């Protein structure tokens, strides 16, 4: 068979889940561009363009960046949930927490699946947050850590010199502290984003603790459906 | 060309009991390992809603009450458990070859207590008057069941035309109904009558209640 | 949110023509089918057919074929119908709907639905009239307020009382056929202390005839 | 390496607030810090 109909359209009655410029990246923190990806139903496969336009708004890298999409192309299903609700941020400030990097109607704005915390009212008090899976199915929760461009903003933003962020589950033990260094500007900004993930198994619980530079969950992942998907990167648009 | 037959056509179940609607269909809507039919719900005043695709499968945002369960031409919908923001028609539609087709729809009905109505005589108004017309309304709100029967009386005499009772839907909040029983008139007939009332007999109770007017007050 | 919106309701003699519109927002107007329903009364649904923005594709039930007729314009991403040869028989409501798969999928987002109507009657405003309440029966704790529609072609009319301040007993009816004539009543439920100290107003709009009435309902005097 | 629940921990078992653990041969040098978190309890343990 060399002759194919030119198309890309759904398998087995299934529409696909097709990316058009955000990718795997960009769609699981939710970047502000699409926004027509949340809440998405059950799909056979992902499809996202070989140089995606809208990824990792914010400058930055994501940690185990290809063991996320390994686990990607054996879901078939995904939920979003209120882990942690916003507005439950009395002392650190939730809404502040904007960039200028992110455009969404000339408004800086920032990822719809983390916040961004910072000082209220020239403090920091340290917070230990935890939630525990009561969910039958496997649970996806992500963070990020932000680093400074230097000493100057790390007062400004967060008031304690030195900070570190803790993240404890059953099977995860993690210090984690920004470097703070002088990089270059790429996006317009010149701090540095290092998002994290890990899955949380039922019944099982992860403690978040950390007094600066930390980027609190927003909504988590459930993994309601496992099966058999591979993300394919073609230009290709939907057929019917 | 699968048509959809539906039953029960009307389904009755006061909160808290498992409530299931069933269809059938006449060819098996399963192919390629999967079944293609989907579940609608439509609140009343409002457009349907998809509730269930592919016969399995939850939207987001619908609460986990609402179970499907089906294979081959059978499918089944189950509902754990029912309140008083559940009335709505709901359809099963299938997908495996165009052209699409629905069901013949299904009211849910809520039981509950019985709920005495409230009437309440009106005369009508001085404006009606320089309209050249009249408009005698009597009003039942909050009872419960539907199932009600209301009466004329004109200076002791049974009447039969002008009759105009307008249907509601069952509340989202208490499940109670509500009727407006209108009575066209014009100078002609007004003119030569005094007495005016409303009863509506009722099996939550055994007298029917008596609300009644006069002109000359 | 991928809310679809629709034009007003249509009035037209029959066997003339009419032309539907949906407006697509929020979400790519180029992967997703535009489907169209019609809905009699409530008694069910039917398939009228389904046009694929990306190329024009157009696909239509048997039952509409004759007349039914899908467009979609790109530049104002749009999707309307057209209609021939209408009668008494196609007075209902129709829904434009998105199905998310492809021949096999379903109907994620329906619209707001707009409502059609044939008939030779020509059109009627609106008149409100007084319902005061009975000053006989009067309780210190519960009573009850209202005013009535009359004369007015055709369906429909939204009806709101004092900018829609209160809406806990607010009560709206259905309209009855009555020689060819449309009237519906509405009420709701006030404390007997609180009225008359506050004014109270009901609002009907037609946006059929475009008229705004503001009416007061005066207490009935012995 | 041993991880502490907590600082309270830390002070009771091994008295130094910061201790570190450094492994030198020919071909490896390593400096090793205790990274004190919040964890679940597993094996009835909830140290690492
Ligand atoms: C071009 C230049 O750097 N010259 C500076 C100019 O940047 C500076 O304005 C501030 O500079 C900082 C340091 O780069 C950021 O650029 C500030 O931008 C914001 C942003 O829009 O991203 C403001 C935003 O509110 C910040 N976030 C929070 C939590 O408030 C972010 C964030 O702190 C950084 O992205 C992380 O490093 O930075 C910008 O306002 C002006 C005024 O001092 O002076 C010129 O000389
Ligand atoms: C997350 O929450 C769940 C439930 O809230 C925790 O489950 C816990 O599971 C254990 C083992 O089954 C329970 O112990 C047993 O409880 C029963 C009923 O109380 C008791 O009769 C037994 O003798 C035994 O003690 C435990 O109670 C239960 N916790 C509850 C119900 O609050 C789970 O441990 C939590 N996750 C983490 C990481 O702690
Ligand atoms: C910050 O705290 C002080 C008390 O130390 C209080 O007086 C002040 O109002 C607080 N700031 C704000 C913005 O509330
Ligand atoms: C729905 O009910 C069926 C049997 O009636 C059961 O097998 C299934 O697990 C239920 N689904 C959910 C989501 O509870």
């Amino acid at each position: 068979e060399k002759k194919h109909n030119g198309k890309l359209c759904d398998l087995d009655g299934v529409k696909p889940l097709i990316l058009r410029d955000c990718s795997v990246a960009g769609w699981l923190l939710g970047n502000p561009m699409c926004d027509e990806f949340i809440n998405v139903p059950e799909w056979s496969y992902i499809v996202e363009k070989a140089n995606p336009v809208n990824d990792l708004c914010y400058p930055g890298d994501f940690n185990d960046y290809e063991e996320l999409k390994h686990l990607l192309s054996r879901i078939n299903h995904f939920e979003k949930i209120q882990i942690i609700p916003k507005s439950s941020w009395s002392s650190h400030e939730a809404s502040l927490g904007v960039s200028s990097a992110c455009p969404y109607q000339g408004k800086s704005s920032f990822f719809r699946n983390v916040v961004w915390l910072i000082k209220k009212n020239s403090t920091y008090p340290t917070i230990k947050r935890s939630y525990n899976n009561t969910n039958q199915e496997d649970l996806l929760v992500l963070w990020g850590i932000h680093h400074p461009n230097d000493a100057a903003e790390q007062t400004k933003l967060y008031q304690n010199p030195t900070t570190y962020i803790s993240v404890g589950t059953s099977t995860l033990n993690q210090r984690l502290v920004p470097r703070i260094a002088t990089r270059s500007k790429v996006n317009g900004q010149s701090g540095r984003m290092e998002f994290f993930w890990t899955i949380l198994k039922p019944n099982d619980a992860i403690n978040f603790e950390s007094n600066g530079n930390f980027i609190a969950p927003e909504y988590a992942y459930k993994i309601v459906k496992k099966g058999d998907s591979t993300i394919m990167k073609s230009e290709l648009e939907y057929g019917n | 060309d699968i048509v959809l037959t539906q039953s029960p056509g009307s389904l009755t179940v006061s909160l808290g009991q498992r409530a299931t609607i069933s269809c059938r269909a006449s060819e098996s809507v399963d192919n390629f390992g999967k079944s293609f039919m989907h579940w609608y719900q439509q609140k009343p005043g409002q457009s349907p809603k998809l509730l269930i695709y592919r016969a399995s499968n939850r939207e987001f945002g619908i609460p986990a009450r609402f179970n499907g369960s089906g294979s081959g031409t059978d499918f089944a919908l189950t509902i754990n458990p029912v309140e008083a923001d559940d009335v709505a028609t709901y359809f099963c539609q299938q997908s495996n070859e165009d052209p699409r087709t629905f069901g013949g729809g299904t009211k849910l009905e809520i039981k509950r207590a019985d709920a005495a109505p409230t009437v309440s005589i009106f005369p009508p108004s001085s404006e009606q008057l320089t309209s050249g017309g009249a408009s005698v309304v009597c009003f039942l709100n909050n009872f419960y069941p539907k199932d009600i029967n209301v009466k004329w009386k004109i200076d002791g005499s049974e009447r039969q035309n002008g009759v105009l009772n307008s249907w509601t839907d069952q509340d989202s909040k208490d499940s109670t109904y509500s009727m407006s029983s209108t009575l066209t008139l014009t100078k002609d007939e007004y003119e030569r009558h005094n007495s005016y009332t409303c009863e509506a007999t009722h099996k939550t109770s055994t007298s029917p209640i008596v609300k009644s007017f006069n002109r000359n007050e | 949110e991928v809310h679809l919106q629709q034009s007003g309701p249509e009035l037209v003699k029959p066997g003339a023509s009419v032309k539907m519109s949906c407006k697509t927002s929020g979400y790519t107007f180029t992967e997703y089918t535009i489907h169209w329903m019609k809905q009699s009364h409530g008694k069910s649904l039917e398939w009228i057919g389904g046009i694929f923005p990306n190329n024009g594709d157009t696909t239509y039930n048997q039952k509409f074929k004759v007349r039914a007729t899908l467009t979609v314009g790109r530049s104002s991403s749009t999707a309307y119908m057209d209609l021939r040869s209408l009668t008494s028989e196609d007075s209902a409501v129709y829904y434009c709907v998105r199905n998310y798969g492809s021949s096999y999928g379903y109907f994620d987002v329906w619209g707001a639905g707009t409502t059609v109507t044939v008939s030779s009657a020509k059109t009627t405003p609106p008149s409100v009239y007084p319902l005061a309440p009975g000053s006989a029966a009067q309780t210190n704790s519960m009573v009850t307020l209202g005013c009535l529609v009359k004369g007015y072609f055709p369906e429909p009319v939204t009806v709101t009382w004092n900018s829609g301040s209160l809406s806990s007993g607010v009560h709206t009816f259905p309209a009855v056929l009555q020689s060819d004539l449309y009237t519906l009543s509405s009420s709701v439920t006030v404390p007997s202390s609180t009225w008359p100290s506050e004014t109270v107003t009901c609002n009907v709009a037609h946006p059929a005839s475009s008229t705004k009435v503001d009416k007061k309902i005066v207490p009935r005097d012995c």
